[PDB]
DNA sequence: TTTTTTTTATGTACTCGTAGTGTCTGC
DNA sequence: GCAGACACTACGAGTACATA
């Protein structure tokens, strides 16, 4: 708030403690139990999508490893080496970032220096950001350092995808797997973060934010801070809708339901309105689409549909139990060879609106009107 | 064409592309698009003897001087030409990036520079991609000339930077009394060789230059003798070939006249092979003609694009699906809708 | 230039060395084996000093120099081994070759080993030099049909008592590796002092260390046998050939197959194949193969080696390892075939 | 001589201030705001269509960012930063092509470069064009910088195709979508520019020259140039319709009529006479697909139907009295997938003849006659 | 630090004696005899695949061959050259991790050795480790000098891949390769190891760790170690079971099990966890595809199973009895459509759960 | 018994031979 | 001086491997 220096939330928010870290309870209870009891692994690999804390974890390990309190599960922020931690300046969190020292000289550079003992700190670390960067022979130079490690070193790595490590580094380095994060806990962390900055909200455009960042955290923080620059330094509805390009679910399923009683009238209509308001008609023909393929799924079970569209689950409810699955095959069929096809139309304009004339002619209850004439 | 020949189709747009580019009104970025044979070559080639020397009178060459030494010795290195490999097919980006390295490196005589691509439908992504910032600002008094088949093969990204030029085809009686002024060969093959050619005479021209005419007229009588036969197996003596493509659409040619004839349209395109025409009409049916049409149409451009595919193996499966088609009681393909 | 086998060569040995010595062949242990006893009669002929040179386009050529014909100072018979790549010579390397072969003397011994020369390189101007001087020794792996006697003989070299059932294991597991065989005898030996083999264990000191080549998997085709088809097939992806090498090898011989069988309604079987000159070991197995399949079924197997070549050189997918299983079972003893799953 | 060389209305006419773009107002809204306030960010993500502004709006960032007047929404040509920002030479503004040089070494040579502080500039502006171009390894290394860059560092960067970037590159930056723009942004545009040139110009060469730009500001410059050089140094309807070979005639609407009626002499007739004159099959496609439209829009409404097409109203209106809408579909289909197959065949002829004739296919073409 | 001392269990239980090294018997026993009719070859070769003792079982060899009660399968630990192999500082164990010294100069300057006797063994010892990778010159220096090996040098190469190596070597080196450790086996020791330690355990949750290593022992005892980090200091079954949800990885199998039984939800709750376990949607329907289309041709042929399904063959020979080919058939083509419709469908989860309901629609199951 | 057999474009490492560059040592 | 030696670092070439 204060800070005239408007930091990055994906910057100024990194995780602190143990306990300013949402979801991921399972690497967070397995790091807590295996720091308060002891029995430390000299080599751990942090598994996960992008954007759910594949590094920021691997520093509060670091903290909590080599603190002047001692072996930790509470990292504190009092001492000098849990701050010079934060700040990057610590003298024996090495941070190796692999992508640029890749070489295998590079490596056995690395692997040189394991034994010259730690400065001011319990343990050394070296904390291997994208191991799946490293080079074959990088990669292998470090196998009986791995198996047999000096008593100080210790390895964190940290991999988007660790397919592509051999098999026996997956073998060597304790294997923590970090899920994507779920919608709630992104709204949630949201909210915590325009609270303590002092930025006016709604929750409306916070669920929309959370939602359009799906499984990554810092994904919804850029979005965020674009969305606070596309606002008036406030996170309105009307701006986060606007920003993300994304349509009103109400509205898509208002042309949804013109669309399945084959009231063309108020197809056109909404089209215009939209047209009007500037919506890209691709991202019109996806919201649909989503619509659709979610009536799917509560018709395979009611539990499938979320609070996340409960403005309209009434709507959804009605929608499901009058029209039988095929029809919805047909329609998703309809306007998915639509949105294929859109590209090559005189017009997105153009080819969304022939799209859902061809779905309102080919439907088949009350279908359009054929020609008197035979 | 060997090489470089001047077209009198040529004359008037190149008089017009020099009056842009004598008053300074010329884009630096000119994407011809042509035929395959209508001579973008010269068109290019004479552009560049005008740009590259001293200035000559305002027209025709450049005259007698150090300009026109170096390039007609293709010597001049302000004169840069982005050509394949003989050994592979298409523009490594290695030289494209060489090239601009080099154009960015300044010029080593006195005048401007040329940068000239023999085709841009070879160039691969990579290459494409490694013009883009050289295109959308040159250096200093950068002229570039790319020619194509078909813009909208090339990428959109590139389409954009170029200022587009179009050779229309000459009128196809012109064309024709020019190639039979050419050519000693009746009216009928001219007519269909020209309309084969898409009405490009210097195709039409290369065609007739080579065995190309050979291997029509045996394409011909193998499909003669195979159409009421039965057995198209035959027909891959006739089909593999190094210019497995071209015949390919000379076969979708042919079976292009046989849904024409089918139909009755009075225009056709194998004026001179009525005899096949007429026989392909009888024996094949519209349905089975346009499903045979439409398999080696897609065969023809999975042989075209894709490279490195073999050509024996593809060929040989076309034709023993054709087999398979013409027998009574197949479900015949359609369009992917 | 004699000519000879491996279990022949102290006979060659045991007379005199010659001026040269040239091993060619595929099979390692074999020419280990042949090297080692030339190696061995050399040192008793009083040979002592060994120099050992790989021919790369890129490898040191001091051999040339290395004739100094002045090793008097201490005086030690010199003998130089020479391994050639996997393709054989180049140009370069043929006279490369030349040049050592024209400074060839009575002091020093040549050791040539590498895969077996083409017709094209048989007669090259330094193979030619070594005319009346050498001797080839031939060593190529003995086929399934031979490799059982193989296999007993070298059993009773070590004084082992091999069962026909072990036997026959041996040979379905290290098909194709010699080297593999001599191991695992030696290694049974160590397994079991009493010198006899059965069953029980030699099915438990045996791994599938077998190796192949595309020529093996199309022959497993063209007899109809799936399980060795696709036990060939698993092997060569474990071994990590291309799949493109396998595609055209059988792409060359199922183009055979289809125009033989158009062309038996019309002509016997035994013209057809002198037209298209098939060999007498392949005729036999080409006319049961004919006899085997109809053109359906080699119709469908055009379709599904298309669909396999596009999905190969267009999408880069790596499908390619299942779709050519599929292919084996289309041809074998009754396919039972698909259509979705291929078409 | 103020044109050394061609100047083209690509390159003169690059916008210098906030104020020259032709509507981006949802991407310049938050750039202005971002710049008004402290909220500055150090990756910046402009992607969209061709020819739309975002290597400009990213060069107009770059200025505003380090113009000596300040941190300000709107830069000052005078500053002299944004006179060297606006030409080459500037020290901190290094402006890389990606796909000119994907490999790994020189992403690495600029990453160890970075650490140096700037020279006399607020910050050191990375501007990276074609951004997807680059090597997987260069974007893994782009990946630890981006998240926990120097302050003295901002990071621009601009794509054509978001996707193909990997997922990890996008979570880091902000990534703004410009919108391509329509016909009526456009054509003011262009009137605005030939205004400021003194050529003279007509609207509806204007209103040709945006609708064939596909939304593409770029593709208008460069077919104005096309028409400049080509319309005796004025933009002129005759000569923008004759180098686009636009329909003035009924050449679509009777092509279809003899299609629908499955007449095939006459459908192949008129295409030869189409391809008697070199009418754009592309065009004529696209044409027939938007009457098409219209004849399902007025099917489903009839009052949509009046239109510029006023003069063959009757043509249209009985078109949709006789043909069920399944029927129209099914031809809007087939000549669709016919129009993603024009760079197929290379023969266009014989692909639009293709086309025609699977239209064709449909209705019966029995040589049983009847009325 | 304040937290006592706790070493890896990876590390330690490492074997010190033959009787400790737990299978691989074909390998131990051969080893024995040789040593025991003094029948040695010059280059000993193991080889096989991840954590399966191939180093541990080098280092055994290095302990005895050196040991001053003479060469025995079970060398002491009394000997102080023994010791001394324990702590890893012996003069006569040459250990060159050659997947760091893979130059020719390191090479050359440690092979140059062979000149000088050994200190205080009876044979120089080498153990080479990770020989699959080293250069080609570093490979004519070792085939120079295993061509004429010193009487007092022996060579103990190891290796994971094998087919690496150059014929020149496998040629001169007996080799032997080691088996992927049988399931039982290895809940076995992981049992023992367990007991032996003060640590409490379940049946069934040894048996779920036993199986979710793939035959390596190495990897059971690190996921036995991240189990008690994250079971509390207990390996209680529900948490590991947790555990190896969250590290579950073979999603597509489970999702052709569910798909074929047609369970909605089933297949809807393995659809969440593969899309919170971040993959890529095109990825895990080719591998479901790829799954159907062998499931098709193991039907037609039981050979079929080859060797990549050696840890998946229980759950493919049910699946390719219990389905008729109509069936399989029908789902190849429906998830075939569906593979090609995904990328111009709405974000790639929903097309996938479409393309599963769609496949799913098929079964009369409501 | 004998020969038979390959899809490129672009990029990234790895390792050895040869040369270019510094500098400084008793020469 | 000092130039050779010796180190040291860089560059080309041949080879292996990855991704699309
Ligand atoms: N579990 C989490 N809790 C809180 N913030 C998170 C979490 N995961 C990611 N973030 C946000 O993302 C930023 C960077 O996260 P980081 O840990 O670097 O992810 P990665 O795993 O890709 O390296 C953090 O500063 C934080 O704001
Ligand atoms: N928003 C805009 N305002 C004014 N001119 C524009 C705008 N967008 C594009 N242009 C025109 O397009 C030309 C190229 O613009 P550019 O910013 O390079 O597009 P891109 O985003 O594709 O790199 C400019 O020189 C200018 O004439
Ligand atoms: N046969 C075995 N018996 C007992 N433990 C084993 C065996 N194989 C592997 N291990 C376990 O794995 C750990 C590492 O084994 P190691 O022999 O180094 O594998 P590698 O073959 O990859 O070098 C050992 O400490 C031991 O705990
Ligand atoms: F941003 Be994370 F480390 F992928
Ligand atoms: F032409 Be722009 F940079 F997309
Ligand atoms: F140490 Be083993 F080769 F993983
Ligand atoms: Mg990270
Ligand atoms: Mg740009
Ligand atoms: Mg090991
Ligand atoms: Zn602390
Ligand atoms: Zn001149
Ligand atoms: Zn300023
Ligand atoms: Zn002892």
């Amino acid at each position: 708030g204060p800070h005239m220096s408007y930091q990055v939330l994906a910057r100024k928010w990194r995780p602190q403690t143990f306990a300013d870290v949402v979801g991921q309870e399972h690497v967070l209870t397995a790091l807590a139990n295996g720091l308060s009891l002891g029995r430390i692994h000299h080599a751990y690999l942090f598994s996960g999508t992008r954007g759910v804390g594949k590094t920021s974890i691997a520093r509060l390990l670091a903290k909590g490893l080599n603190c002047e309190t001692g072996i930790t599960a509470t990292p504190c922020g009092v001492c000098d080496n849990c701050r010079e931690i934060e700040q990057g300046r610590f003298v024996d969190l090495i941070e190796i970032d692999a992508a640029s020292r890749t070489k295998v000289e590079d490596t056995r550079d690395l692997l040189d220096n394991v034994q010259y003992a730690p400065a001011r700190g319990r343990f050394k670390v070296y904390l291997i950001d994208e191991v799946h960067m490293l080079s074959r022979h990088s990669f292998n130079a470090l196998l009986k350092t791995l198996e047999e490690p000096p008593e100080h070193v210790k390895f964190l790595l940290a991999t988007t995808d660790p397919q592509k490590l051999p098999v026996t580094i997956l073998s060597r380095c304790l294997q923590f797997h970090l899920k994507a994060l779920d919608v709630e806990q992104i709204r949630h962390q949201l909210e915590h973060i325009l609270n303590e900055e002092h930025i006016a909200h709604e929750p409306r455009a916070l669920q929309l934010l959370a939602r359009a960042a799906e499984g990554s955290l810092r994904d919804a923080l850029s979005l965020t801070d674009q969305a606070i620059a596309s606002g008036d330094g406030q996170v309105s509805t009307q701006a986060v809708s606007a920003m993300l390009g994304t349509l009103d679910d109400d509205q898509a399923l208002s042309l949804v339901e013109a669309m399945v009683e084959a009231n063309g009238e108020r197809v056109m209509a909404l089209i215009n309105e939209a047209a009007a308001r500037g919506i890209e008609w691709e991202a019109l023909l996806v919201e649909m689409l989503g619509l659709l393929h979610r009536i799917a799924m509560v018709q395979l079970s009611p539990a499938a549909l979320g609070n996340d569209m409960a403005a309209i689950e009434l709507r959804m409810r009605e929608l499901a139990r009058t029209i039988p699955p095929t029809d919805i095959q047909l329609y998703y069929q309809t306007l998915l060879i639509g949105r294929k096809e859109l590209p090559y139309a005189p017009d997105r304009r153009m080819g969304v609106e022939m799209t859902l004339l061809r779905a309102l002619a080919f439907h088949p209850r009350m279908p359009l009107p054929e020609p008197e004439v035979p | 064409g060997p090489h470089m020949r001047w077209y009198p189709w040529l004359r008037p747009d190149f008089e017009k592309l020099v009056a842009s580019y004598q008053a300074g009104r010329g884009h630096h970025a000119l994407l011809i698009q042509a035929l395959p044979g209508m001579g973008d070559d010269a068109l290019i080639y004479a552009l560049s003897r005008y740009l590259l020397c001293q200035q000559p009178q305002g027209h025709k060459s450049c005259g007698h001087c150090r300009g026109c030494q170096l390039m007609q010795a293709g010597t001049h290195p302000d004169y840069y030409t982005l050509a394949p490999e003989k050994g592979k097919n298409t523009l490594g980006v290695d030289a494209v990036r060489e090239v601009t390295e080099k154009l960015n490196e300044h010029a080593r005589l006195g005048g401007a520079k040329v940068v000239w691509v023999t085709d841009a439908a070879l160039l691969t992504d990579a290459a494409a991609n490694a013009l883009l910032k050289t295109l959308e600002e040159p250096p200093a008094e950068t002229w570039f000339f790319l020619a194509t088949r078909e813009p909208e093969r090339l990428l959109a990204t590139l389409r954009s930077r170029c200022r587009l030029h179009y050779l229309a085809p000459p009128p196809e009686q012109y064309a024709v009394t020019w190639l039979s002024r050419e050519v000693t060969m009746s009216q009928d093959a001219l007519l269909a060789a020209l309309r084969l050619s898409a009405g490009s005479p210097g195709a039409a021209l290369a065609l007739f230059q080579g065995d190309n005419w050979q291997a029509r007229e045996t394409l011909c009588q193998a499909l003669a003798y195979s159409v009421p036969s039965g057995d198209w197996y035959s027909l891959l003596a006739a089909l593999n070939h190094e210019q497995a493509p071209a015949r390919l659409h000379w076969l979708a040619t042919l079976l292009m006249d046989a849904l024409k004839r089918h139909h009755g349209a009075a225009q056709v395109t194998n004026v001179d092979v009525p005899g096949l025409v007429a026989e392909l009409a009888n024996h094949l049916s519209p349905s089975r003609l346009q499903a045979i049409l439409g398999d080696v149409c897609h065969i023809r451009e999975q042989l075209m694009s894709v490279t490195g595919i073999n050509r024996e193996l593809l060929i040989t499966d076309l034709l023993l699906r054709i087999e398979h088609y013409l027998q009574p009681g197949v479900v015949l393909p359609v369009p992917h809708l | 230039m004699i000519r000879l086998y491996p279990e022949q060569l102290r006979a060659q040995l045991n007379e005199g060395l010659r001026a040269a010595y040239l091993l060619l062949g595929n099979d390692p242990l074999l020419l280990q084996e042949s090297q080692d006893a030339v190696r061995q009669v050399a040192a008793a002929q009083g040979f002592e000093e060994h120099h050992t040179f790989s021919i790369d386009p890129n490898t040191d050529w001091n051999a040339i120099f290395s004739l100094c014909q002045a090793m008097s100072l201490f005086a030690s018979r010199q003998t130089l081994l020479l391994l050639l790549p996997e393709n054989g010579p180049n140009a370069a390397i043929n006279e490369q070759l030349l040049t050592l072969t024209g400074l060839l003397h009575d002091d020093l011994l040549l050791i040539v080993r590498g895969n077996k020369l083409s017709k094209a390189q048989e007669n090259a101007a330094w193979f030619t030099a070594l005319a009346n001087r050498s001797v080839q020794v031939t060593c190529q792996t003995p086929e399934q049909a031979q490799l059982p006697r193989w296999v007993a003989a070298r059993a009773k070299q070590l004084n082992l008592e091999l069962d026909d059932a072990a036997n026959q294991v041996l040979c379905y597991c290290y098909e194709g590796n010699l080297l593999a065989l001599a191991q695992a005898l030696e290694r049974l030996s160590l397994l079991w002092p009493d010198g006899k083999l059965t069953l029980p264990r030699v099915e438990q000191a045996v791994n599938d260390a077998a190796h192949f080549t595309p020529f093996h998997w199309v022959d497993a085709l063209l007899m109809g046998k799936s399980k060795r088809a696709l036990h060939i097939l698993q092997q060569l992806r474990l071994e990590g050939s291309e799949p493109v090498i396998l595609l055209r090898t059988l792409q060359r011989e199922l183009l055979l197959l289809v125009n033989l069988k158009r062309q038996s309604a019309h002509t016997p079987l035994r013209a057809l194949f002198d037209k298209h000159r098939v060999w007498q070991n392949r005729r036999g197995m080409m006319g049961e193969a004919l006899n085997r399949l109809s053109q359906t079924q080699l119709r469908q197997a055009v379709q599904l080696l298309t669909r396999t070549e596009l999905t190969l050189k267009q999408d880069y997918g790596q499908s390619v390892w299942a779709e050519l299983e599929g292919l084996s079972l289309l041809l074998c003893h009754k396919p039972l075939a698909d259509v979705f799953i291929d078409g």
